[PDB]
């Protein structure tokens, strides 16, 4: 029986750009039960703090509320493993919240057939409730994809910052499937939104 | 053009486009430099606290931004910007006329060098338009000649901190454009 | 004769917000050799400048290089007709670089013959301008096609790609594109790219 192998902290993510969460992979537990903790050091301060919330994001995670999360700081995260035999610390992770932003999928996807005179379908969706695009703090960009019921090729349309988009090249008759996803002005793409489907008039 | 009149709305609308562009360009340029010269090695160990604009009273979260005065905020953005004039210049200069056969990192350095000035020009108009009753930290030291880890650690940090500040600038300008023009409803 | 210069100032256009050109129409000439010279000035500083470049883009025109175009201050354009015994000034033309963008036609028009019915997958790219490169963003496109006369015109809202169904097999087709920003004016149609429809 031996002290815990070295733990491996791999993924941090920020859903809203005001909080963020970190997840760790436990090391070889050397045969015994192992208690974990996370400690971190902000850029500027020479003071090390312990994680504020081991409960909010669940098992093997650390959640940083607005109060603890500051953007444009490099965090130096390290995770610690202690059992009865000994204890070991992981390699330090340098984390900068600014570049770990990955938002939830868009909601309230809606589809309408409209006509101005020709006829077009237009997609209308909303962002995640947690991101704050209203105050300009979180600016967001969207994409949409469409394909007929039985196909293996989606067509992609970048919609900018518009939570709507009118589509014109659709063929009258067959039903189409549509999905959106979002991105921060600078960030990562989200998981696609629950698909909607509508058939198109003749 | 019906208006003469250079609308504050249109001043933001233009600024936010350059500040957005400038950021994509500096984030791509940092990636072209990481890929071709760093890509691990063991940097950002000597990059923490290396930024020269760190000393400024820069808003850190969304609540601190929300607490700040609009005209003090703008003065903060300009300070940041002037601050970056000299380092950009040296970047372009040191990559062109000192670097032995440089890559296409130069072409997107020059772009930034130029678009920054253009955005500062536009940022001075808007600080001017909303009068400040009030009234910036300087360093750009950058070595020539690439081998020698000590020489391209400094390059790494300039790139790293160009990426950071360009972001702020862009994030503050969009924060602001929504507050005063769209009354936080955009 | 005197020079009753009635110089009608045509329009100014900008392809990419970084340079813009002004066109003018000769006044009246009167009856003597008249020179035309386009002076401007940016309202804010009482310093009146002469056009930098009478040469590059057009005969009766003035071209503003990247060094003479700004998107922050509003130019006043006047055109000055002048011969022996007399001189005139046109009506001032207030212009805002960004509110006079006539973009270059869409770049790199690809006409793939995808694939069931065979449809023509028309895909293009937006013109080089520091706004849609990776930006903000209003760019509506339109595309027109004919066999070998009447054009068939399709409007694609903001779409950089358009699917065209049902065409006469075994015939050559001509396609062209155009784009138009906010307040900005339609671009000229692109180089006529062709496509031969499967036999």
């Amino acid at each position: 029986q031996s002290p815990p192998g070295k733990p491996e902290i791999h993924k941090c993510r920020s859903p809203d750009k005001e909080t963020f969460t970190c997840w760790w992979n436990p090391g070889t537990d050397g045969g015994l039960p192992t208690n974990y903790s996370l400690t971190y050091s902000k850029e500027g301060e020479k003071t090390t703090y312990e994680c504020p919330d081991y409960k909010t994001s669940g098992p093997n995670s650390c959640f940083f509320s607005k109060q603890y999360t500051s953007i444009w700081k490099i965090y130096i995260i390290t995770v610690n493993a202690t059992n009865q035999m000994g204890s070991s610390s992981s390699d330090p992770l340098y984390v900068d919240v600014t570049y770990i932003v990955e938002p939830e999928p868009p909601r309230n996807l809606t589809l309408e057939v409209k006509q101005l005179k020709k006829t077009y379908l237009w997609v209308k969706w909303s962002p995640p409730t947690i991101t704050d695009v209203k105050t300009g703090w979180f600016t967001m960009e969207y994409e949409i994809r469409l394909k007929p019921e039985e196909a293996e090729e989606w067509e992609i349309h970048f919609t900018g910052h518009q939570t709507q988009f009118k589509v014109f090249d659709l063929y009258p008759g067959q039903k189409y499937l549509v999905q959106t996803r979002c991105k921060p002005d600078h960030g990562y793409w989200s998981r696609w939104s629950q698909e909607s489907s509508v058939e198109m008039p003749n | 053009p019906i208006c003469c009149q250079v609308t504050l709305r249109d001043l933001f609308d233009r600024a936010v486009v350059l500040s957005h562009y400038i950021h994509n360009l500096s984030s791509e340029m940092f990636s072209e430099f990481d890929k071709r010269y760093t890509h691990g090695r063991g940097f950002i160990t000597k990059a923490i606290n290396s930024c020269h604009t760190s000393s400024l009273a820069t808003p850190e979260d969304k609540e601190q931004a929300q607490q700040m005065n609009q005209k003090d905020f703008l003065s903060l953005i300009v300070s940041i910007l002037r601050s970056w004039n000299e380092p950009l210049y040296h970047l372009v200069t040191e990559v062109r006329g000192m670097q032995e056969a440089p890559e296409a990192i130069l072409s997107k350095a020059v772009e930034i060098e130029e678009q920054t000035k253009r955005l500062l020009e536009g940022m001075e108009l808007i600080v001017s338009q909303v009068h400040p009753e009030t009234k910036y930290p300087v360093w750009s030291g950058l070595p020539s000649l690439a081998d020698e880890e000590s020489r391209l650690s400094a390059y790494y940090n300039l790139l790293h901190c160009l990426r950071r500040d360009s972001h702020k600038i862009d994030n503050y300008l969009k924060l602001l454009k929504c507050r005063i023009i769209h009354n936080n409803n955009c």
